[PDB]
């Protein structure tokens, strides 16, 4: 739900 | 006397804002232009967006915020990141101007330009007295940085997991702030006392300014302004 | 001689485009700006975010759309919005520049232009041969929006429920568009023919640009660059 | 699910 964190925290 | 393994602390949070804090404002030309009906909106909401992302880079640089579950980063961010912006942006707040300044009449944010982006007095009231209170405190580079990450690191927050070792990194991080004010910033006999009731304001603020981005994004009018990440980190799914 | 009903299904068509497209560009200073990594995805995002509601707007004044259940509208709008976007963009394609023109060398689009954007010449190879040989047609004004409006009411598009209603709407187009090139367009004996064969290009066109899109959806890297109606539109949801 | 096109639909 938080796809764009994830790629975000690496 | 602050210990070795303090001042790496300290070295390693002022490195990670200098790297993700670019004090010429550059980007902000990239951001859809601002309008001066809510016609500020765009601009803002692309100011959020992009600060969203130098504090993901800021958290992830933070002794020991990687090492946590991915799961207690997300939660971490999605709770306090509009807090941590509040701070940053300190840095731009002026007193002369009873405003942010980003370098040009252009990026020169009055309250009345936020208010043309769907906030109200409500939260633009509070959030000014807190703006000057903490430019009044005139912290230290380390300080600020401490503080904001401090902030980062609030196991009261809803949806953290490890309440155990993230309150232990807060912990570490508070008795740096106490030891570096004590022994490096001359007259901060009371300075540790006015940043915790920092946080304190924060959350105030946080919870004003949630208020109303919901208000916004249950128009889809205006939610449809919003950017991807803004809609990501300020939305309710858990 | 076309009927009194005919002629007023081609005024308010011509009518609904003139609302809809603004031959000034003038709102194009309001995107975020072209950068010549993929440097053209926040503007070309913007300006098709941007064309998505212009076709929304055309979309609501064709002779009986508005009269579709909203599930069929928007099954519609899903499936055709980027042939839309595809056919209109013809008014600023020029054959002289072999780009699409909107005012100004900033708001100038060559091919390179829409590869830094993510997309490839599998698409860009077929897109600007469709943009010629529809610029050959020569089309009136009244062929150009009949067209448009033929295709956004295309009954074999996944997700309609009315097929019966909507193949009565777009019957009625063709029919007008038919009787209009008889009657009005001198030497017009094949164009109904040509004019067809575009819509069965665009359906070829559409294939490889929702391919080229699922793959910029799917790295949030770019996804995040998006706005949410090109999300919302653009995007899998049933 | 398509809360924007909806309200675009008037
Ligand atoms: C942010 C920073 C700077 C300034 C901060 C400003 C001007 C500011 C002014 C008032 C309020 C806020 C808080 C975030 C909000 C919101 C908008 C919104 O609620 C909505 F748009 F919906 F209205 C959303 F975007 F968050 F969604 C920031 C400049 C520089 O110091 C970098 C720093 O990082
Ligand atoms: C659109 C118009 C105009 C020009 C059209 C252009 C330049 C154009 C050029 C190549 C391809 C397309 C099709 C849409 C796409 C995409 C991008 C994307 O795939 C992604 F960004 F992801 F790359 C997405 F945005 F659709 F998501 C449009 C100007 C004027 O004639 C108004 C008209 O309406």
């Amino acid at each position: 739900k938080h796809k764009i964190l994830h790629r975000l925290l690496q | 006397m602050l210990s070795d393994e303090q001042m790496q602390i300290i070295n390693s949070l002022v490195e990670a804002h200098h790297k993700t804090y670019d004090d010429s404002y550059s980007d902000f030309v990239r951001f859809r232009p601002p309008v001066r009906r809510l016609s500020m909106l765009p601009h803002l909401a692309d100011l959020v967006s992009y600060s969203i992302q130098k504090v993901i880079g800021f958290a992830k640089m933070i002794p020991g915020f990687r090492d946590l579950t991915a799961e207690d980063q997300i939660a971490l961010l999605k709770s306090s990141a509009i807090e941590i912006i509040m701070l940053r942006s300190n840095q731009s707040f002026s007193l002369e101007d009873m405003s942010w300044s980003c370098g040009g009449p252009d990026f020169k944010y009055c309250i009345n330009d936020v208010t043309k982006a769907g906030h109200t007095l409500e939260l633009l009231e509070p959030l000014v007295k807190f703006q000057v209170g903490l430019k009044k405190l005139k912290l230290h580079e380390e300080e600020h940085v401490l503080l904001m990450a401090i902030c980062l690191l609030s196991p009261d927050r809803p949806g953290v997991q490890d309440h155990v070792r993230i309150e232990a990194l807060q912990d570490r991080l508070c008795d740096v702030l106490q030891a570096y004010i004590r022994i490096q910033h001359p007259g901060g006999r009371l300075l540790y006392a006015k940043m915790i009731q920092k946080l304190a304001d924060l959350r105030s603020l946080n919870e004003e300014h949630s208020k109303q981005y919901r208000s916004l994004s249950f128009q889809p009018e205006h939610s449809m302004q919003l950017t991807p990440l803004v809609l990501e980190v300020f939305g309710s799914e858990v």
